[PDB]
């Protein structure tokens, strides 16, 4: 799986690897003791970068998290780079760096974290919701980000800050002028604000409309009434996922009960 | 009206732009969703406890 | 319906090759098909996947990427401008015509949803039609237009078997 | 109503429990005698809770042990202010001369006595028909009174309805099946009624039965009423209810999955990491 | 029903004498289904002669509605004020059978009313006669019909009664068949699950037997 | 969160916001289910790396 | 709803003190009959406008709303008044509860029609259902 | 043929009464088997008083850990009338003796009051087999399901939630007298044979079933069940960091009831609405 992802990565053919990345792995082939943590880290690092190139930040963040949470006692380069890209993806998909699980090895927070300092201060500037400060830190640490080869992910953080600021306007305004909005999100122009808002509507990130008669943007916070039959279909799709998850959980503990090693110690 | 509303003797709100007083003949027995909110909140903490039992 | 198989057959042809490099004609077909379905992530990586020797030898690949570059930046007037700016080969001509028409429905849905009032001059650029034509088109669909202001005002016009599965799971 | 007799379902359960208790106590089934009380409104029967009235069943003759009933009268009058003696019940098949003798004895107490003959050994679908009471036929010479069966009704109150529903099959055979069998029976009887109405309509169309201008008009009205609530508000409310139940199922499938995951991790912690 | 006594008085009368009695039937309150009277040979004898128009009036009051009277107003005799109101009431019954939410605009069209007040007054008095039960809705301009009586029948819609009842019977059978399938599927699920937990328990105890050797 | 309202900066009117309990309950319950499914599938992979004894030396 | 065409007679047997005016041009007799008409109209209406309420009860708009609000706040009449659109809402059905009672009425019609069939043709009815199930 | 609940065996009853196995362990009785007649008469008497309160005795026997009830008779009411009516138990020909008392709570939940628990303490102290039934008429009428109240109490000076619907008034009495009694699992028994055959009178209704109007009849009951499940799950979580099994069972039953109501609604919609479209 790691080799297939790496081949799909160097050739920039990300689609053939999708069927092998959309399944949640259950149990790991020991291959007569030839399987080590390097193969586990590489699969969840290359696979996470495959999803990043496809703008699938929900599963890319999941893949990076698995690599970090791998138990370890020595510093691994794959786990270091996965930590760096974990911050950037969580800054794009979410507005903040998602907290790692408790079972993360103590080495990650004591060695890997000090080696990733440019990305940590980038998150702190991201929390101030001020794009001009963010661009200053990007230029200051340009060599660090380009050396790590993740140039473009950081630039996506700059663009996502504007979207995050615009989404905050929906929490306070029903109607905002394009000029007034551009002064709050520092887009420097009503024409730029119109293009930024229109792209968000096209992508579905925002619920708004543009009125060129008055030069105003109206936020229509009416996502769904949870009444249509399509909502019923969505509910049973999630219910089936939980049922299948429960079936696997019940089956694997039934393997424990029939284990000769088990019930001997119980 | 403002004094009565602030004193909770009149259950309603004032629409200033239309010079209106809309009363509160609404808010039926929607406590089912409130109960579902507590069910969801308890379940949210329950998953974390089970996954993070000891390590 | 026929567009489903065509995209898959070109992807498979690139996967297995006699020497690891695919034919120049199938490269343009794959790039055009990616633009038709608005799959810009794979189209961009396909451009880097094309070897430089093939890209320099065949000028058609450079032209087709120009159309995709406009779509990447969402430059709607440039999508129609570059499509008609150059002449394409016959094997990709019908699908590129479908790309131009597909862009037209994208603009129509975008204006109908993201706009409550759009000026006629900018609205014509989105659809790709001349300004006078776009004036006549809207009334046929019921959209209101106002004179002396040149402004368009668009507006958008086995349960039982499943249920017993839920109970059986819960009661074991 | 034509004869105004209204039995309550509590009386039938009382007689059944009496018969079963006596059968278990004495080993074999034994005839039992009772006393139906109720409210009389001139032309109304309205039987209600019945009491034992054991009396005697000695050899082939029934003795007048009605003094015990007289003592029970003031006892039941303390808890039933508006209830009075109406008749008596028995367990068996067709009426017998012994039933005639006991009825003659009962007419000494009350002027208008009934005679319920709940049959427990029946093996046919419709319920045993309660009471065969009579107006007493008189002829020159011996009275030789018989019983002229008249119809009965099963009027019941809300508390009785809820109790009967609880005793009936409701919630090894799983709860889905128990819940669905009740619906199956109700739909089956509704389907039988509608099918027989359709058969009558077809018979009138062909010509087997005389053409009644009013039955077919009522049938046409019934057909016209068939699409019940087909409004857009009804559909919205139905979809809202369905979505609410779907969410309530999701919350609880999640709970079951959490429970099974907890069991799995409990079994996993004592198999691999022994600490 | 009030029509029973009217039938007796017209068992022998024919011609102009019968026609005068027919007008009384069409004006008598509480009579809305003139089916048994129509089947009499005395009434059907009026087809031949100058009373053919009067027979069509009885057919109009049995199966037809007010718009039918408007179209054929010239041929039919003059109608009294009470008769016109009865025809309007029967028109509401016909509309109620088709739909249970009659728009105000539809009712105004057939009943030939100029204003909304007259239409609602007619509906209110139609509820009083108990032919139709329902409630008026001014905001939505609807008449929510809960129950309407069955109008006269003909020997052409009896097949429609059979078709509707057959569809209901088939729908009931489909529901019953589906319920039986779900009952056996749920029972199979319960017995398959119970077998699995018995196999695990047997295996655990069998292992314990081997260990305690 | 001290004021539950939205500002209409065209006519300069402060409109009080009335949240919908039904919509809010549904969206937070589905979000909880999605988070729970992700957490469960992540830990069931962790059980594989713990059972197989996978670690970095 | 009692109209003015059936109330002139009743005023004849009224005692003279019962014909007094209530300082509004309306006698006592035609004050409890417009309240009665308003309460009775609440059962034939889901909602009525002020103008049409006064076109049915006379007293067009000045006191039609006043009487409607006076009956409420006293428990005599159930409903609420929206003064902006001028509509008095009396009582509405919640769709689903109406569905159950309409089903019950449909089932009652089947039972009532069943009795009619047995009454007319007892011989034909008896042999029908026994072979129907088998 | 099962049955075997009847045929009162005098020798076994005297043996189990003389053995007194519940003196050693306080949690001996856990299951209460009410009869069909017992429920019918109890609910009829409870509803035959409206908002007023009724009370009577209930006759039955004891088998192992289960207490079986076969019959129940009402009482006129504290004066001499009740004591005079008590003689009915030994006056009629019946071998079931007396096992407990039932009393109704018209609108006050199903818990046991302080005077109720004191009377139960006295009755248990001097009449060893005794149970208290606290059924509620208003709740079973409104929700359409019967709620049971078998609430045997603890002994004096000894130390070792479900229908919490009392809004304001009597909830204070609930809190103080809560650990003084423990509920009993109610498991109904049908004698089969005659009563199973005669239960076809329920099928005669066929209309309340076809138009049940569920999911709104007992909406408050389900909201209360979810409210109880919330802190049941919170207690399970607190213990975890087996109450989780009990919380899962309660969630399963509530969800099963909801899905049963939805299934009935779907069946009704298919039967009636989807015809003549
Ligand atoms: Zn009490």
């Amino acid at each position: 799986h790691a080799d297939l992802c790496q081949l799909c990565l160097l050739a920039k053919c990300f689609k053939p690897a999708l069927p092998y990345l959309d399944v949640d792995m259950m149990d790991i082939c020991k291959e007569n003791g030839a399987y080590d943590a390097k193969h586990f880290l590489c699969y969840y690092y290359y696979g996470g970068m495959i999803y990043t190139g496809l703008k699938n930040f929900e599963r890319a963040l999941y893949f990076y998290e698995q690599a970090i949470t791998t138990p370890a006692m020595a510093v691994s380069h794959i786990m270091l780079e996965s930590y760096k890209k974990y911050i950037l993806v969580s800054l794009i998909l979410l507005g903040k760096v998602q907290q790692l699980p408790k079972y993360t090895s103590q080495i990650v927070g004591r060695f890997i974290k000090p080696l990733s300092n440019a990305y940590h201060e980038l998150a702190q500037v991201y929390s101030t919701n001020n794009p001009s400060e963010l661009r200053n830190l990007v230029n200051k640490h340009s060599e660090t980000f380009t050396r790590d080869n993740n140039m473009g992910l950081v630039k996506q953080c700059l663009s996502s800050l504007y979207k995050k600021n615009i989404q905050r306007l929906t929490k306070t305004f029903l109607t905002l002028s394009l000029q007034d909005m551009a002064s709050r999100v520092q887009l420097s122009g009503p024409q730029e604000a119109e293009k930024y808002v229109l792209h968000m509507i096209e992508d579905g990130e925002i619920f708004a409309s543009i009125n060129q008669k008055d030069g105003m943007v109206s936020f229509h916070d009416n996502p769904e009434k949870y009444n249509n039959p399509a909502m019923l279909h969505n509910i049973d799709q999630e219910m089936l996922k939980c049922i299948e998850l429960d079936e696997r959980l019940k089956a694997m503990d039934q393997e424990i009960t029939v284990n000769p090693q088990f019930v001997q110690k119980s | 009206l403002v004094q009565c509303i602030l004193d909770n003797t009149i259950h309603g709100r004032i629409d200033q732009v239309n010079q209106l007083l809309e009363l509160d003949h609404q808010k039926r027995g929607g406590a089912r969703y409130t109960a579902l909110d507590k069910w969801t909140n308890q379940l949210n903490s329950l998953n974390q406890a089970v996954v993070s039992k000891l390590a | 319906f026929s567009f489903k198989k065509l995209l898959d057959q070109c992807e498979n042809q690139e996967l297995e090759a006699p020497g690891g490099i695919a034919t120049p004609p199938v490269y343009g077909q794959l790039l055009a098909l990616y633009l038709l379905h608005n799959d810009m992530n794979n189209a961009r990586y396909l451009w880097k996947r094309i070897p430089p020797a093939i890209k320099s030898a065949n000028s058609e690949l450079g032209g087709i990427w120009s159309v995709g570059q406009r779509i990447w930046q969402r430059d709607f007037p440039g999508i129609y401008t570059t499509i008609n700016a150059h002449q394409w080969s016959e094997t990709v001509q019908p699908i590129m015509e479908a790309l131009r028409d597909a862009t037209r429905r994208r603009a129509f849905a975008l204006v109908s949803q993201a706009y409550t009032s759009i000026i006629a001059d900018d609205f014509a650029a989105f659809v790709g039609l001349p300004v006078e034509e776009a004036v006549k088109g809207i009334l046929e669909q019921g959209w209101q237009a106002d004179s002396t202001t040149r402004m368009v005002l668009p507006r958008k016009p086995q349960q039982l078997a499943r249920l017993t599965d839920y109970v059986a799971f819960l009661e074991n | 109503g034509s004869v105004s007799v209204a039995l309550h379902p509590l009386v039938i359960l009382n007689i059944s429990d009496h018969w079963i208790r006596m059968r278990s106590q004495e080993g074999r089934p034994v005839q039992v005698i009772g006393a139906l009380i109720g409210k009389q409104e001139g032309r109304n029967i309205e039987v209600m809770n019945s009491f034992e009235l054991l009396s005697h069943t000695v050899e082939e003759k029934i003795i007048i042990d009605k003094e015990y009933y007289y003592t029970k009268e003031e006892q039941f009058k303390q808890v039933f202010k508006e209830l009075e003696f109406l008749g008596w019940y028995t367990t068996g098949g067709p009426p017998d001369p012994s039933d005639i003798h006991v009825h003659k004895q009962v007419c000494e107490i009350i002027e208008s006595p009934l005679f319920l003959k709940l049959n427990p050994m029946t093996k046919h679908t419709d319920l045993p028909v309660s009471v065969f009471e009579s107006v007493i036929d008189i002829i020159n010479g011996e009275a030789t009174m018989l019983f002229a069966e008249l119809t009965y009704t099963l009027a019941t109150e809300e508390a009785e309805r809820i109790g009967v529903d609880h005793v009936a099959r409701m919630t090894e055979n799983s709860t889905v099946a128990e819940h669905l069998i009740a619906q199956h029976s109700a739909i089956k009887m509704l389907h039988s009624r509608v099918k027989l109405i359709l058969e009558y309509v077809k018979a009138s169309e062909a010509g087997e039965v005389p053409f009644n201008h009013e039955i077919l008009r009522e049938a046409y009205a019934l057909c016209h009423c068939l699409p019940v609530l087909s409004t857009d508000k009804f559909k919205t409310d139905f979809y809202d209810q369905c979505n609410d139940v779907g969410l309530m199922a999701y919350l609880g499938t999640i709970t079951k999955t959490c429970n099974t995951m907890n069991q799995f991790v409990n079994k996993f912690n004592v198999l691999y990491d022994r600490q | 029903n009030l029509l029973e006594q009217f039938i007796l008085l017209a068992k022998g009368t024919s011609g102009s004498a019968l026609t005068a009695l027919i007008s009384q039937v069409l004006e008598a309150p509480g009579v809305y289904v003139f089916g048994e009277l129509l089947e009499l040979a005395n009434v059907q004898e009026l087809a031949e002669g100058a009373n053919a128009a009067y027979l069509q009036l009885l057919n109009l009051f049995a199966y037809g509605t007010y718009p039918d009277y408007i179209a054929n107003k010239e041929s039919l005799p003059e109608l009294s004020t009470a008769q016109q109101n009865k025809l309007k009431h029967l028109t509401i019954v016909s509309l109620a059978s088709r739909m249970k939410c009659i728009p105000y605009s539809v009712l105004l069209k057939d009943l030939e009313m100029r204003n909304l007040r007259e239409l609602e007054d007619l509906i209110i008095e139609a509820v009083y006669t108990d032919i139709i039960q329902g409630k008026l809705d001014q905001r939505n301009q609807l008449l929510e019909v809960d129950f309407c009586i069955g109008r006269d029948i003909r020997k052409k819609d009896i097949n429609n009664i059979v078709k509707t009842l057959h569809e209901w019977c088939d729908g009931c059978e489909a529901v019953l068949l589906g319920i039986e399938q779900q009952v056996l599927r749920a029972n199979q699920y319960k017995e398959n699950h119970n077998r699995t937990q018995q196999q695990v328990e047997a295996e655990v105890t069998n292992i314990k037997k081997t260990l305690k050797a | 969160g001290l004021i539950s309202a939205r500002v209409d900066s065209h006519s300069k009117i402060l409109y009080a916001r009335d949240v919908d309990q039904r919509s809010t309950t549904f969206e937070k319950s589905l979000l909880m289910g999605k988070e729970f499914q992700r957490r469960a599938k992540a830990m069931m992979l962790r059980a594989a790396v713990l059972r197989n004894q996978i670690h970095v030396k | 709803i009692i109209r003015g065409n059936q109330l002139q007679e009743f005023a004849a047997m009224l005692m003279p003190h019962q014909k007094a005016t209530t300082a509004d041009g309306s006698s006592i007799l035609d004050r409890a009959v417009i309240e009665h008409n308003l309460l009775s109209a609440s059962k034939l209406y889901n909602n009525i406008t002020f103008e049409e309420l006064g076109a049915l009860l006379e007293i067009p708009a000045a006191k039609a709303e006043k009487i409607a609000s006076q009956m409420i706040t006293e428990g005599r009449m159930n409903g609420f008044i929206d003064q902006i659109d001028g509509i008095v809402h009396f009582e509405t059905r919640e769709a689903l509860p109406t569905w159950d009672k309409q089903i019950q009425s449909l089932c009652f019609q089947v039972n009532n029609l069943l009795e009619k069939i047995s009454q007319t043709a007892p011989e034909w009815t008896a042999q029908a259902m026994e072979a129907q199930m088998a | 043929s099962i049955d075997e609940i009847y045929k009162y065996d005098k020798k076994q009853q005297q043996e189990i009464l003389a053995a007194k196995p519940w003196t050693k362990d306080h949690h001996y009785f856990k299951y209460c088997k009410i009869s069909a007649l017992a429920l019918l008469k109890m609910v009829m008497h409870a509803r035959s008083g409206g908002n007023l309160e009724v009370m009577g005795l209930m006759l039955g026997k004891v088998d192992g850990e289960t207490m079986i009830i076969m019959d129940s008779f009402a009482l006129p009411v504290a004066y001499e009338y009740m004591a005079a009516y008590i003689e009915n138990a030994k006056q009629v020909g019946r071998l079931e003796n007396a096992i407990g008392w039932y009393h109704s709570h018209p609108g006050y939940g199903c818990w046991l009051s302080g005077i109720d628990v004191s009377t139960q303490m006295l009755n248990q102290q001097f009449q060893e087999p005794f149970v208290a039934v606290v059924i509620d008429p208003t709740r079973t009428i409104s929700a359409g399901k019967v709620n049971l109240g078998a609430f045997r109490t603890y002994p004096k000076g000894y130390k070792p939630s479900e229908y919490q619907t009392i809004p304001l008034n009597k909830i204070e009495d609930f809190g103080v007298h809560c650990k003084q009694y423990y509920a009993l699992e109610v498991s109904y028994f049908k004698s089969s044979l005659d009563r199973k055959l005669l239960e076809l009178l329920w099928n005669k209704y066929w209309v309340n079933t076809l138009s049940s109007s569920s999911l709104l009849t007992n909406a408050d009951y389900t909201t209360g069940q979810v409210f109880d499940l919330s802190e049941k799950l919170e207690q399970s979580e607190a213990q975890l960091g087996d109450k989780l099994a009990k919380a899962t069972r309660d969630s399963c039953k509530t969800t099963i009831e909801a899905i049963h109501g939805l299934m009935s609604q779907v069946i009704k919609d298919k039967l009636f609405n989807q015809i003549n479209i």
